[PDB]
C-alpha cells in the first residue's frame, strides 16, 4: 500500500473450496463456509472452463509435477498448511521452550531471589505450559537471543584451559577469537528494529483477536485490488459468530455487501438472532437497516421478532 | 519387484517430506525417556526420517525418477570388454 | 434380427428398400418408432401407415408449437377415414390437437390412467420391484395383465398395447399373451432377474433429464434402497457431468460413478468432473481410500466411484441387500466400451447376469460386500 503495488493474481490464487488468503488461515482449514444458500457447484464447474475449454482437474497423476496450483514455482512445495491459532501455539510453545532451556542452564542465578523449591515450581508450570492441553516468577526469565552486546560481556566474563571461561581469556590473548569477530547480520546492517521482534512474549491466540486481524487485512486486500470471494466473507463472519463479538458484525456485512455479495436468508436469520440473543439490541438495528438499503430482503421471521424485541425493551 | 516399482512410482515425494518432518518433530517433542534402549531406538528413527526426507528432497530437484531403482531393461556390456567371465 | 446401418434416420430411398425386403420374405405387419425428425425430414413419404399411436408429448427432447404439428404430420398422413385407425393418449393435453389432424372420421381408441371416460383405463394397478399388475377396463371387458415392465412410465405403453388390440379388434385373451410375452426391452428400464432377492435394472439414461426421470420413477416402486451406476462419455457434452452426480446423489442412496465411454479422454478426469457436482475431488476421494472409509454425503447417502467399468457394475450388484434396487445407466443396449479408439465389446446385461450368478459365492467366502471397502476375512 505504501508503494501502491497491487496484489498480483498469483498471490490471489484461488485455492480449492473457494477461500482466498483473506480467510484461508481461519480455524476451518480446507473446509467450505456456511453460506445460507446451498452451494452452486454446477456454476463453479461452468466458470472453470469445464464445458469445453479445460478444467483444472484434481486427479493425482504420477510424476514430480505438484498437483496443487499453489505449489507452482516454490521449489519443493508450499509451506505446510497451519492456522493462525496453530501458529500462535507454536510461538507460545517455542518461547517457553526457550525459557526452560535458559532456566535449565542456570536455574538459581537467573531467578536470583527465588528459592530452590521455587525453581521446581517455575519448572513444572514451564513443563506444563509446553505440551499442555502462583507467584509467576517466569516474568524475570530474560531471553537475550540476538543481543550481541549481552553475549560479548559473558564472553569477557599447548593446552587450552579446562575452564570454558578461562578458555575465552586464552583465545583473546592468543588472537584465536575476540569481540571484534563477534557480530551478526543485524547489527552490522543497522537492523535496529530487529531488537524488538524476538525477545517478546507472544500473545496467545484469541478468537476476537483473529477476526480483528481478519477485518483489518480484508480492507487492505480491497485497497490493493484483491477481491476476496463470497466464501471468504462467510468464513470470517462465522469466526465472528463462534466468539460472540457482536460489535464486528456490522463492519463485516457492509464490506461483504460492498463487493455485491449477498448472504443467504437462513444465514441472515442466524446472525440477527445472535445479535439479540444475549441482549445487545444496540447495533442490532443497523444490521437490518443498511442491508435493506443494499437491496436484501430480510425474512419476516426475523423482522417480526426483531420488531417484537424492539418493543420488548420499551 | 513389480510391487516395489509401482509403489515407488506412486510415491508422493512432496507428502513424504511433510509427514516425515512432523513425525521427526514429534519424536523430539517427548525428549528423554529414561531408558537407554528406548533412547537408542528414538535416535535411529529420527536419523532414518532425516535420511528419508533428504533422499526425497534430492529426487524432486533433479531429473532422476525413483522408479529407475527397479529396472525393466538390463544393459549389456559391449563384447570387446567381455571376451571369452561375465 | 439383422444389421442394417442404424445411423440416425436411414436414407429415404434406402428406408423403403428393406421394406421391400421384409415384404419379399412375406412380412405382414410393420411397426416402427415415428421419430419426429424422421417424418419431418421426409424419410417416411410413401409409407402407407395403418395405425397411429401417440404415446405422449413433453418436448424435453427447439420449437414449441411447430414441434407439435411436426408430430401431427404422422396423423396428417391419415387420410382414410374408414379403414385405418388412430390411437391417442388423453392424459397428454395435446391429444385433442392430435386427434383433429388428418381425417376427423377415423375411429379412435382412447387410453389413459385418468379420464375414466377413456376406452381403456386402469381399474387397479400395483407396483412391485419385479413385476407390475394392472387391471384394465377395455370396452369389450375387464382385462388383467402382469408383466415385467416396472413403473407407471411404461403403463402408458401397456395401456397403448391393449388399446391397439382393441383398435384392430384383437381378442382379449390373445392380447394377454402378447403383453405377458414381453418382459425385457433391451436398455429401456430392462429388468434382469436371475431369481434373486433384489432386481437389477439396465437403462439407457445418460442425460440429466432422463436420469432424473428414471430415478424418481423407481422410487414409486417402493424399494429399500436405490443403487445407481452412472457414467459419461469422453470429450463430448462435458457440461452435463456435474449435473449427473448431483441428481444421482440426491435421488439414490448409493451412487457408483464409472467411466461410460472414456474415448481418448482420461477415465479419471471424467470422474473428477463428476465429483465437481458434489464439491469432491478425485484426490480427496483417494485420501479417504487410504483410510478405508468413504464418508457419507450431507444427506446421508453413499458415493463409491471406480474407473474400471466391468469391476464397477459387478461390484454394485454385490452391494444390494433384500429389497434394494440396482440401476445401471449410460449404456442401455449398446454393447461396446469405447476405450481410446478401440470399441471393446462390453454388455451390461452380461455383467449383471454373471454378477448375480457368483455373488452368493462371494458371501459364502466371508466377503462383506456392503460398502465399497470390502472386508475380507483377512483384513484390517
Amino acid at each position: 500500500r505504501r508503494d501502491n503495488q497491487p496484489i498480483p493474481p498469483r498471490a490471489m490464487i484461488m485455492s480449492r473450496k473457494y477461500r482466498t488468503l483473506v480467510s484461508s488461515w481461519i480455524e476451518p482449514l480446507q473446509e467450505e463456509a456456511e453460506l445460507g444458500y446451498e452451494i452452486d457447484y454446477l456454476a463453479r464447474y461452468v466458470e472453470e472452463g469445464g464445458l469445453t475449454g479445460e478444467r483444472k482437474r484434481w486427479v493425482p497423476r504420477r510424476g514430480k509435477t505438484p498437483l496443487d496450483p499453489d505449489a507452482a514455482g516454490f521449489i519443493y512445495s508450499n509451506p505446510i498448511e497451519t492456522s493462525f491459532k496453530q501458529r500462535c501455539l507454536e510461538d507460545w510453545k517455542v518461547h517457553h521452550r526457550k525459557l526452560l532451556r535458559t532456566l535449565q542452564s542456570e536455574g538459581l542465578p537467573v531467578l536470583g531471589d527465588a528459592s530452590e523449591s521455587d525453581y521446581m515450581r517455575v519448572m513444572e508450570r514451564l513443563r506444563n505450559i509446553i505440551k499442555g492441553p502462583v507467584d509467576e516468577l517466569i516474568c524475570r526469565i530474560k531471553l537475550h537471543e540476538g543481543d550481541t552486546e549481552f553475549w560479548k560481556r559473558r564472553f569477557l566474563g599447548d593446552w587450552f584451559p579446562e575452564e570454558p571461561f578461562e578458555a575465552f581469556k586464552e583465545m583473546r590473548e592468543r588472537k584465536v577469537f575476540d569481540v571484534s569477530d563477534m557480530y551478526t547480520i543485524a547489527d552490522v546492517w543497522g537492523w535496529t528494529w530487529e531488537k524488538d521482534f524476538k525477545n517478546k512474549t507472544p500473545r496467545r491466540w484469541s478468537q476476537e483477536w483473529e477476526v480483528e486481524l481478519a477485518i483489518v487485512l480484508m480492507a487492505k486486500v480491497i485497497e490493493l485490488g484483491g477481491v476476496p470471494t463470497i466464501g471468504d466473507c462467510a468464513v470470517i463472519l462465522r469466526a465472528a459468530i463462534r466468539a460472540p463479538m457482536p460489535s464486528s458484525f456490522l463492519k463485516i456485512l457492509q464490506t461483504t455487501h460492498s463487493l455485491g455479495y449477498a448472504f443467504g436468508s437462513p444465514l441472515y436469520d442466524e446472525i440477527i438472532t445472535l445479535c439479540l440473543d444475549l441482549g445487545e439490541l444496540d447495533a442490532a438495528i443497523a444490521i437490518v437497516a443498511d442491508m435493506e438499503t443494499t437491496g436484501i430482503t430480510v425474512p419476516d421471521q426475523t423482522l417480526d421478532k426483531v420488531i417484537s424485541a424492539r418493543q420488548s425493551n420499551e | 519387484a513389480g510391487a516395489i516399482r509401482e509403489q515407488l512410482a506412486d510415491l508422493d515425494l512432496r507428502i513424504i517430506i511433510e509427514n516425515s518432518l512432523v513425525e521427526w518433530k514429534q519424536l523430539g517433542e517427548e525428549g528423554p525417556t529414561g531408558n537407554e534402549w528406548e533412547d537408542r531406538k528414538i535416535v535411529r528413527r529420527k536419523d532414518f526420517l532425516v535420511r528419508r526426507m533428504e533422499l526425497a528432497k534430492h529426487f524432486i530437484r533433479t531429473n532422476i525418477e525413483p522408479e529407475w531403482m527397479v529396472l525393466c531393461l538390463l544393459p549389456v556390456l559391449p563384447p570387446e570388454l567381455r571376451p571369452i567371465d561375465i | 434380427k439383422m444389421d442394417s446401418p442404424t445411423t440416425t434416420s436411414p436414407d429415404a430411398v434406402l428406408v423403403q428398400s428393406m421394406m421391400a425386403k421384409m415384404l419379399h420374405n412375406g412380412t405382414e405387419a410393420l411397426v416402427m418408432e415415428a421419430s419426429p425428425q424422421e417424418l419431418a425430414s421426409g424419410k417416411c413419404d410413401e409409407v402407407d401407415f395403418d395405425i397411429a399411436v401417440f404415446t405422449n408429448l413433453t418436448r424435453e427432447d427447439g420449437t414449441d408449437e411447430e414441434y407439435r404439428d411436426a408430430e401431427a404430420k404422422l396423423f396428417a398422413r391419415m387420410v382414410d377415414p374408414e379403414r385405418h385407425r388412430k390411437v391417442v393418449n388423453i392424459d397428454d393435453p395435446n391429444a385433442a390437437f392430435f386427434v383433429q389432424q388428418g381425417n376427423p372420421d377415423v375411429p379412435v381408441v382412447t387410453f389413459a390412467m385418468e379420464n375414466t371416460k377413456a376406452d381403456v383405463h386402469p381399474l387397479k394397478f400395483e407396483l412391485s420391484l419385479f413385476e407390475t399388475q394392472v387391471l384394465v377396463n377395455t370396452p369389450q371387458g375387464i382385462l388383467e395383465i402382469s408383466s415385467g415392465l416396472l413403473g407407471r412410465h411404461n403403463i402408458y405403453n401397456i395401456l397403448a398395447a391393449v388399446a391397439v388390440g382393441i383398435a384392430v379388434g384383437a381378442p382379449l385373451e390373445d392380447i394377454v399373451r402378447g403383453v405377458e410375452e414381453v418382459d425385457a426391452v433391451p436398455g429401456r428400464c430392462e429388468l434382469i432377474d436371475e431369481e434373486q432377492a433384489f432386481g437389477v435394472i439396465v437403462d439407457h439414461a445418460n442425460t440429466p433429464d432422463g436420469l432424473s426421470r428414471l430415478l424418481d420413477s423407481v422410487r414409486e416402486l417402493k424399494p429399500r434402497r436405490i443403487i445407481t451406476v452412472i457414467g459419461c462419455a469422453g470429450e463430448n457434452e462435458r457440461g452435463k457431468r456435474p449435473v449427473m452426480t448431483k441428481i444421482a446423489t440426491e435421488k439414490s442412496d448409493v451412487t457408483m460413478l464409472t467411466s461410460d465411454n472414456p474415448g481418448n479422454e482420461d477415465p479419471l478426469d471424467i470422474l473428477d468432473d463428476m465429483l465437481s457436482g458434489i464439491g469432491w475431488t478425485m484426490q480427496e476421494y483417494l485420501k479417504h481410500g487410504e483410510h478405508d472409509y468413504y464418508p457419507p454425503l450431507s444427506n446421508g447417502h453413499r458415493l463409491f466411484l471406480h474407473d474400471v467399468r466391468r469391476v464397477a457394475v459387478r461390484c454394485a450388484v454385490a452391494m444390494g441387500e433384500e429389497g434394494d434396487m440396482v440401476v445401471v445407466a449410460g449404456k442401455g443396449h449398446e454393447s461396446y466400451q469405447l476405450e481410446g479408439d478401440k470399441k471393446e465389446f462390453y454388455d451390461d446385461r452380461e455383467e449383471c447376469r454373471e454378477a448375480l450368478q457368483y455373488v452368493d459365492e462371494l458371501h459364502q467366502a466371508g466377503i462383506d460386500t456392503s460398502e465399497f471397502p470390502w472386508r475380507l476375512p483377512e483384513s484390517h
